[PDB]
Formats: C-alpha cells, structure tokens, sequence
C-alpha cells in the first residue's frame, strides 16, 4: 500500500531577518504562497487562482505565531543558532536543445538550510534577468528545502551560461555552467 | 552574512490513499535542523520527537480546543483542501513531447547511444519503452530516472545502447495517463 | 472554493 497524493502547508520564520514564508505543495509542486509585503496569494500557474481562493490573511496570523514560536524555540534551545547545510545546484533544460528554437534554463537547488540563497544567472559571465522566474522554497521530507530557478533562452553556439548560487554554507558562491552540445 | 540565524519551520501533511478513503494528517515542527514535535491523526495526540519537543506535547495535548481542530483535521482541512483543487492538481494531465536522437559515446564504446527524451508532462507516472524491430529491447536501456522540473511537468531521458545496422528500425514507446493511445517515435539510422 | 488554512498555536512558555 502506497499513498497517491500529499498537500503540505509548510510555513517559516526567520530571525534576525524577519523574514518568512507561507506556501501550499502538492506532490512536490508549489500551488501557491503568500507574498508577505503585498499580503496577497500568488499562485503558481494563473488557472489555478480562477478555479480556487486563498484568504492570505490565515497566512499572515499564522506566521505571526511562527514568530512567536520562533522566540519561545530560540530561548528553550538556549539560543543555539542554525548550521548552515550549503545546497546542491543541478543545472538542465526544459527540453533538449535546438539552435535557436526559444528554450528554458533550470536552475535546482537542493538538500539546504536555512532557506536563504541569492541566485544569479549568467550569460557569458554577464548577469541577465529578462524573462527569468522562481518558485519560493520548497518542503521535502527532511528539515532541508529545494528551489527551481528559471530563465527563458535562444539557444545558439557562442553563448554560455552559469546558474550562480550564494548560501551562507558556501565558502564561495556556487556556479553551475551550461552550453551547447556539439 | 555571518550573523547567527535561528529558524522555525512547520508542516501541515495530508497524505492521501485510495482517493480520500483514508487520510493520514502530520503536524510536524522544526527548531533550526531538529524535528522536535509532531501531532499523526493515527496516533491522536502530540508526541515529542525528541527532549525540545517535551514542554509542548505536555502543553499542547491539555489544549483542549487545539488537539479537537488537530482530530478533526482529516475532514476538515485534508479531505476539504484534496476537494478545492482536486481538477488541477490529481486530474491535472500535460501530454509529452517525444523526441528521439543519436548519441555518441564519449570515448568511444562498441556500441553507441539512442536517446529518447520524453518532456513537459504531467503526473510524473510513465511508461517509455524501447523497441528494435517491432520487439521490445530490455537490455542496454538505461534511464536517469524521473525528473521533476518544478513548474507541474516532468521529464525523462531514456537511453538504449545500440550497434546501429543499415535497415534497422528503432521505435520509442510511450504511455502516459494524459493520452489514451502509446505514443511512437520511429528512428531509423 | 477555498483552501483552508490550519491554524497555527502558540508553543508552551
Ligand atoms: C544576499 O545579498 C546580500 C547583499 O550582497 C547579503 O546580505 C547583506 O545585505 C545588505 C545590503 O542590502 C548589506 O548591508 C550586507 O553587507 C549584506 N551582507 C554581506 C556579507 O555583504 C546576503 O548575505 C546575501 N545572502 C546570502 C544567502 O548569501
Ligand atoms: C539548555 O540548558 C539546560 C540547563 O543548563 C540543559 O538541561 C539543556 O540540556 C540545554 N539544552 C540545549 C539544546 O543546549
Ligand atoms: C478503495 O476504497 C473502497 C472502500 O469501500 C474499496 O471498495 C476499494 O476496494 C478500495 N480500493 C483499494 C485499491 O484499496
Ligand atoms: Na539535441
Ligand atoms: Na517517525
Ligand atoms: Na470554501
């Protein structure tokens, strides 16, 4: 016997940042998070939120008693900080690449706490941000999350990529390079 | 930064089976990397998972209106939250695209490589067969697995080892929930 | 329809 489907609400907070997330995942894809500085639900894929609703104030009073939470842990623990788990960064394609048929860049990022990264693209070792999209940070089985980072391309045989992944598990930022096959 | 961070974390679990026959829910709460306690609807009362966890199975398990919302959770929250996305998420069906090319070995090995990529479906369940001359190949197939690109779609790349002969005819196979009919790619040397 | 939000509670002091 084996389980068909599974919904998580995953929910953080983080200090000193004062930063923290609300988010539904079903079999491991983001339905949708609250965006904490708007107070409003942004879902995943826009068909979603024409067909289901989400009041983003549960999420704000929920993350409210995170903070809270988060204070009363910090002093029981007596106030033992987080180590820092670096990820790992896996860099592919939508789809198999064809010269200049429009294609997508896939930045994931893995196995890493706390949920804390800045993510760079690069073309040509140049940054490049048209197009380019993520999802928030992701709940697996463990204490450890994922992310997917993403930025649409033209294929072609002179451009290079790098998918730059800063964490404060990393020594040095971390690149993850592609290019073009043959 | 170098500044010490301190993380609280919390997951709300609805694991489904057999549809929503039986309903298993998990309230899991994590202080930085440690699973301290957690409320399983199988079980019916927090229990700590480890020593931090102990004030708050005490304390949680006498709050008398909070461990009745956690009992009631499986109908609740679960079964309610499975039925309000249920078309877009279990009935949620992306058809594959399947596009079969050569590869060489690198160096080179007696035999060289057919690769078929099958992309952009969804659910991540599939069936992508190997055939050489209307005959299923079972050995020299090698596949990276199932991969989850974090946008609702999966892809696989499934790999046959070949020693590729003037008039043979190689043909990927695929079945998907999203397609009522297996779905052929033919390739030919 | 709405999703529904399991609400959160605060820990012991
Ligand atoms: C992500 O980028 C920022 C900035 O480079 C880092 O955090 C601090 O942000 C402010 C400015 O907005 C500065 O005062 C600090 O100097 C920054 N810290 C450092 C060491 O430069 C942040 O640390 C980066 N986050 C990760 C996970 O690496
Ligand atoms: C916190 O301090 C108390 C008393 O000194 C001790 O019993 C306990 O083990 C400590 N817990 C941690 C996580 O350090
Ligand atoms: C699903 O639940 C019902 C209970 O009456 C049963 O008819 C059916 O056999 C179940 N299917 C499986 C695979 O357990
Ligand atoms: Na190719
Ligand atoms: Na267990
Ligand atoms: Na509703």
């Amino acid at each position: 016997i084996k389980e068909e489907h599974v919904i998580i609400q995953a929910e953080f907070y983080l200090n000193p940042d004062q930063s923290g997330e609300f988010m539904f995942d079903f079999d491991g894809d983001e339905i949708f998070h609250v965006d904490m500085a708007k107070k409003e639900t942004v879902w995943r894929l826009e068909e979603f939120g024409r067909f289901a609703s989400f009041e983003a104030q549960g999420a704000l009073a929920n993350i409210a008693v995170d903070k809270a939470n988060l204070e009363i842990m910090t002093k029981r623990s007596n106030y033992t900080p987080i180590t820092n788990v670096p990820p790992e960064v896996t860099v592919l394609t939508n789809s198999p690449v064809e010269l200049r048929e429009p294609n997508v860049l896939i930045c994931f990022i893995d196995k890493f706490t706390p949920p804390v990264v800045n993510v760079t693209w690069l073309r040509n070792g140049k940054p490049v941000t048209t197009g380019v999209s993520e999802t928030v940070f992701l709940p697996r089985e463990d204490h450890l999350f994922r992310k997917f980072h993403y930025l649409p391309f033209l294929p072609s045989t002179e451009d290079v990529y790098d998918c730059r992944v800063e964490h404060w598990g990393l020594d040095e930022p971390l690149l993850k390079h592609w290019e073009f096959d043959t | 930064d170098t500044r010490p961070r301190f993380l609280e974390y919390s997951t709300s679990e609805c694991h489904f089976f057999n549809g929503t026959e039986r309903v298993r829910f998990l309230d899991r709460y994590f202080y930085n990397q440690e699973e301290y306690v957690r409320f399983d609807s199988d079980v019916g009362e927090f229990r700590a998972v480890t020593e931090l966890g102990r004030p708050d199975e005490e304390y949680w398990n006498s709050q008398k209106d909070f461990l009745e919302d956690r009992r009631a959770a499986v109908d609740t929250y679960c079964r309610h939250n499975y039925g309000v996305g249920e078309s877009f998420t279990v009935q949620r069906r992306v058809h594959p695209k399947v596009t079969v090319y050569p590869s060489k070995t690198q160096p080179l090995q007696h035999h060289n490589l057919l690769v078929c990529s099958v992309s952009g479906f969804y659910p991540g369940s599939i069936e992508v067969r190997w055939f050489r001359n209307g005959q299923e190949e079972k050995t020299g197939v090698v596949s990276t697995g199932l991969i989850h690109n974090g946008d609702w779609t999966f892809q696989t790349l499934v790999m046959l080892e070949t020693v590729p002969r003037s008039g043979e005819v190689y043909t990927c196979q695929v079945e998907h929930p999203s397609v009522t009919s297996p779905l052929t790619v033919e390739w030919r040397a | 329809r709405f999703y529904k939000t399991l609400r959160a509670e605060q820990a012991s002091q």
